């Protein structure tokens, strides 16, 4: 008997066993899921040293590509959302680094490597995309699966390149579609879709969770158009947004074999692997393009040592120009480099001997700072251990003294008479008064520092911090 | 090469450039990228090691998440089931920082229904599959694992997974990430 | 108990003695016992003393070798409720079930219905202990009352 | 007298002019037995108050009383450069080591005493549970 | 409570009886009743003088540092926390502008 | 006993600095003419028989030089109370008004402490008038037992 609000009184409505039962399992799920995310916030909690941060590496395993004989509305997800992370290795590698070079302005030529899945991406996360239809269609309370069906096949089929009707030969044709996802065919089934993606729960029951006991149960539960589809899709929108502000390496995992065999290793399944993710293509790009360039800045103060003739310090020299004279007088092969507007450009075999050359020149320079820096390492810390020694002489030799005066008899004087003698009431007296006065001196400016910038950097980061508030004001206000 | 090698290249060009960087595991099914990022996090951790409480408590991030996360399908024994996107973050001098677990959607609905040939997630057969009777008790489940209609469809047992220390293995990960018994018991 | 016991209840009621050495509380002394031993109902104090009257309250001092025996009579009524017991108390006043007990009812519950209380403790007692949505963590307040 | 920090001469002063009881200039036994009644306890009745007179019999002057704490004090030094030579030993600065790694170099690096009273010092606390050697409380220990 | 607030109360209070009976033990006639009440003594009431303004200042200080090195903490803790807030507001800003 | 107040309690050896630099012969010893000078050191009063009654009273004269630092030592019992005294004071009152009635206090303490008799009640009387603002000041009392 779940309460429902009509008006400001609930009213009691009476369930069937079978949609009792589809409420439990329900309540199985939420209680889980929620429980897992409730996990990762306290994993979040953690994980925090709190020191001030200003990098990050960002490590992404955002699915296998998945075939099961029977796949749900999970192994969609999974497979688009590793589909989206190869989509943005096609990206990375074909459109990002080769734009880069026509925008420099380089004597280089765009190939199309047709390595492209962004149809199927749209294919999903567009508002016309199956996610956005199984989140416009669960508002409705009466839609049902089965015109679920009818509108998601009517939306794709001869509309999306990817999108395909299914042959069901193995049977099994009550409501069936298959999406061939970047590394193969996956077939989904349909069944229970809108229930899992609205996934409504009694809200007497998630109420009396609210009201649990169990401390876990009300935190999971407390403050119950945002179904999982659309929470999924923006938290991985935010995904690629957070990634496209880092550089990054792709890694690309390769199974042998569907039986478990180890060093058996199956050509067909890892070619047809390597075909889906593009890898030769990475070869060919990183060979006939140009995998590394130096700002001139950077790199005309980074390896001007290969010739400090060519850029001698204190007079002024163009790094445009500087990096012309000094690249011509290398007498590397001419054709391995190129000149950007404000970025060198090397080919790959240009780029090593540039690397190598300039850590056998830092080698033979630095060798012998380094040297220098470890004569003055050891010179320092066998120091310290002398000071330490020094400080272990006088240890033994004052215990060896106070074995000598305890078991002199005479210690009674000594002992007691002293704490009470003008040393302890004077010498002490200047101790902590220079102790304070030292204390006073550095605490006072190092906190007087630290608040007067730290205070108007708040201030500059909260204005900012409202401004940006008000865009989300004007975006909430359109939504 | 290695995978090492990559996530060399980025503390490289991170320090070089002053540029966040990301290393993007990437493949098939039971290919190893669970374990590829396993060894990537390991790689960092073992790096600040040498140069610690976030060191090892980014490595266990994964396995904690995965016995929960996590279920023996037709296509790998322990395929996970959700996707995870970390941040990990580099003071200016190089050492390990901080870290952000990012966690992008769980298969709630395998909790109460598995397939022919496939587990429900790992946390149940080894909390009923014990060497522990007081958390076969708490639970006041059996422990035969048949009964319990929604875990107990599909395939249940595994050829290759010692769910008596994949228990263990459980409990060690959420007692290094700190979360309460209070916590880890009232989850279970 | 104990003749060192006794020696240390003594001096509870020398403190609060004003006089120099005859007098002990007849008001006040059964409610100083709670803190020494156990705690009655005042009731129980008021049968034990035979019903006197609330002049009697106000005016009389009793003398202290006739009320160590009933030092022993008033710690001597077990059956005192224990934790469960009280929690399950403060529930049938909880008309949301979560554990949580509003202010504003539970001072009006202790001040109006049980035994009379003097009403600036009431105040004071749950001073502090409030959060600030107004309610109180009532297996707490008992498992504070308990203690401590 | 180069060997000797000018205060610890001052407070020979201090000791040697304030022990003298009866103005006399020099220390006798009964100057002993007020010193050790005002000063300690009455549980000095026993007879090694008279050995202390075995010690240094008949009359001491200051001069004497230096050279004989001199020759005594080998092996002792200021506390003030003590406390600053502990605090440069101890690694965090703060006393904070196990005993077992300091005993193991002390004994180690140089000069091989006997273990025995090093250990029974350090080993006066479990080093596992209470190691740290808060140098303050062993300089103290050994004089204030 | 009230037995206990009652019984620590009253033993300041003997405390405060012992300060004024000690009072009237040292109204009992001493060379130092003279030259302890009124200021004529350099080291004792001097330089403890120094001692009590010398500490009163530090200890005064003492307070104000450390409340105001955590302070400063407090702020660095808020400047942290609100970097990666507007760093990730930055990020979210075309999330929502993706919403649109 | 008596010889134990001058270990329990601290900032005392200072005090003997008002023996040791205050003494006229700098011998050692206060001898039976440190008057001459007490009398500098007051300024408003002269010689009196009363202060040799005084240095027969507290002390036995030139015998022993501890029996007046021992002397100074049973003296210091009451250095004790201002750790306890400023939160006793803030427990009695922490509005700050501290208000405290002289014949409130006067029939408290009686009430609360031990027995005080006619030779007590005399001193505790003397020991402040009741002003007429009729409030103990609690500053002026610690000023006092300072
Ligand atoms: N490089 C490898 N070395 C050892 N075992 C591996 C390797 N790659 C994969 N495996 C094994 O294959 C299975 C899947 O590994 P996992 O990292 O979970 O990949 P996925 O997450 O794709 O299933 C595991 O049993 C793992 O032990
Ligand atoms: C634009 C991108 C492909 N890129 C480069 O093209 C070169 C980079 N870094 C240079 C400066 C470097 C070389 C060797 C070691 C460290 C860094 N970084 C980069 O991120
Ligand atoms: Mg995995
Ligand atoms: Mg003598
Ligand atoms: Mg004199």
């Amino acid at each position: 008997h779940p309460r429902v609000k009509v008006g400001n009184e609930y009213v009691t409505k009476g369930q069937n066993v079978q949609q009792v039962i589809y409420a439990t399992g329900a309540l199985a799920k939420a209680v889980y899921e929620r429980m897992f995310n409730w996990m990762v916030t306290r994993i979040n909690a953690t994980l925090e040293t709190k020191q001030p941060r200003q990098y990050f590496i960002g490590v992404l395993d955002i699915a296998g590509f998945e075939i099961f004989d029977f796949n749900s509305f999970e192994q969609l997800c999974i497979n688009f959302t590793n589909e989206k992370l190869q989509q943005f290795f096609n990206h990375h590698m074909f459109v990002l680094e080769q734009e880069e070079y026509k925008k420099e302005g380089i004597e280089w030529t765009f190939i199309d490597f047709g390595m492209d899945l962004q149809a199927c991406i749209d294919l999903i996360e567009k508002p016309m995309g199956i996610m956005s239809i199984l989140e416009e269609e669960c508002m409705f309370p009466k839609a049902t699966d089965m015109t679920f069906k009818a509108k998601l096949f009517d939306n794709h089929l001869g509309k999306s390149a990817n999108f395909q009707k299914p042959r069901n030969i193995k049977g099994k044709p009550e409501a069936h579609f298959s999406l061939i996802h970047y590394a193969g065919i996956v077939d989904y089934n349909i069944i229970g879709w809108l229930q899992k993606n609205k996934d409504p729960l009694n809200e007497t029951v998630v109420g009396l969770y609210q009201k649990s006991s169990l401390k876990l149960l009300s935190t999971l539960f407390a403050n119950y158009f945002q179904t999982v589809s659309a929470l999924h899709r923006e938290n991985l929108n935010k995904l690629m947004t957070n990634l496209r502000s880092t550089h990054p390496h792709f890694v690309r995992c390769i199974i042998p074999n569907e039986t478990k065999s180890p060093g058996v290793m199956d050509n067909p399944l890892v070619m047809h692997q390597l075909r889906c993710n593009g890898v030769l293509e990475g070869i060919r790009i990183c060979r006939k393009g140009f995998p590394n360039r130096i700002l001139y800045g950077d790199f005309r103060q980074r390896y001007r040592i290969l010739n400090p003739a060519a850029i001698p310090e204190g007079q002024f020299i163009d790094s445009r120009k500087g990096a012309e004279k000094l690249l011509s007088s290398l007498d590397i092969d001419h054709n391995q480099y190129k000149f950007g507007h404000t970025k060198v450009f090397f080919k790959a075999g240009l780029l090593g001997l540039l690397e190598e050359m300039r850590d056998e020149r830092l080698s033979r320079i630095i060798t012998r700072i380094q040297a220098q820096s470890r004569g003055v390492l050891a010179r320092m810390e066998y120091k310290k251990l002398l000071e330490r020694r020094d400080s272990l002489l006088v240890i033994q030799w004052n215990i060896r003294a106070f074995m000598g005066v305890k078991n002199w008899p005479w210690m009674k004087l000594y002992f007691k008479i002293k704490p009470l003698l003008k040393s302890a009431e004077r010498e002490k007296e200047m101790a902590s008064m220079k102790e304070e006065f030292t204390r006073l001196k550095e605490a006072l400016e190092k906190s007087e520092a630290r608040r007067k910038e730290l205070e108007e950097k708040m201030v500059s980061l909260l204005q900012e911090k409202n401004d940006l508030q008000l865009q989300v004001q004007a975006e909430q206000d359109n939504l | 090469p290695h995978i090492f090698s990559i996530s060399d290249n980025a503390y490289q060009y991170m320090l070089t450039d002053r540029e966040n960087q990301s290393i993007l595991i990437t493949g098939e099914s039971g290919a190893g990228k669970t374990v590829n990022t396993k060894r990537v996090i390991q790689y960092f951790a073992v790096i600040a090691a040498i140069g610690g409480t976030l060191e090892d408590q980014i490595i266990q991030a994964n396995p904690a998440l995965e016995a929960f996360g996590n279920a023996k399908t037709v296509r790998n024994d322990n395929s996970s089931r959700f996707g995870k996107f970390i941040r990990i973050h580099f003071g200016a001098t190089g050492k390990l920082a901080s870290a952000d677990i990012e966690t992008y959607l769980l298969e709630k609905s395998r909790v109460i229904f598995q397939l022919k040939a496939e587990r429900d997630y790992h946390i149940f057969y080894q909390i009923l599959s014990n060497k522990k009777p007081e958390l076969l008790d708490m639970l006041l489940i059996t422990n035969n694992p048949y009964d319990y209609a929604f875990i107990s469809q599909g395939e249940t047992t595994v050829a290759s997974i010692d769910d008596a220390e994949e228990l263990m293995a459980t409990d060690n990960a959420f007692d290094v990430l700190g979360f309460t018994s209070e916590e880890k018991n009232s989850m279970y | 108990f104990s003749k060192e016991q006794q020696e240390d209840f003594k001096e509870a009621f020398l403190l609060f003695d004003r006089t120099g050495e005859c007098k002990i509380t007849l008001s006040q002394v059964g409610d100083v016992l709670r803190a020494l031993g156990t705690n009655p109902t005042n009731a129980e104090v008021k049968k034990v003393l035979g019903n006197p009257s609330n002049e009697e309250m106000n005016a009389k001092k009793i003398e202290f070798e006739q009320f160590l025996p009933m030092m022993q009579a008033i710690s001597n009524n077990k059956d005192q409720g224990g934790y469960e017991d009280f929690v399950e108390g403060l529930r049938v006043f909880d008309k949301e079930g979560n554990g949580t007990v509003m202010g504003a009812e539970l001072r009006h519950v202790l001040a109006t219905l049980g035994e009379k209380m003097k009403e600036e403790e009431v105040e004071a007692l749950l001073a502090g202990q409030e959060d600030s949505n107004g309610c109180i963590n009532y297996e707490a307040f008992v498992k504070h009352i308990m203690s401590v | 007298f180069s060997m000797f920090d000018q205060t610890q001469i001052q407070e020979f002063k201090e000791a040697f002019t304030v022990i003298d009881q009866n103005r006399d200039g020099i220390i006798d036994k009964e100057d002993l037995r007020d010193t050790f009644a005002a000063m300690g306890r009455l549980n000095v009745k026993n007879e090694e108050l008279d050995a202390m007179m075995k010690e240094a019999s008949g009359p001491i002057n200051f001069t004497v009383f230096l050279t004989m704490f001199g020759e005594k004090l080998k092996g002792a030094d200021p506390e003030d450069v003590i406390t600053g030579a502990f605090k440069v030993l101890d690694p965090e600065g703060k006393g904070t080591i196990k005993k077992q790694f300091l005993e193991e170099l002390l004994t180690t690096q140089c000069d091989r005493f006997s273990q025995e009273e090093i250990k029974n010092m350090w080993a006066a606390f479990p080093p596992d549970v209470g190691g740290n050697v808060d140098y303050k409380n062993i300089c103290y220990v050994i004089t204030h």
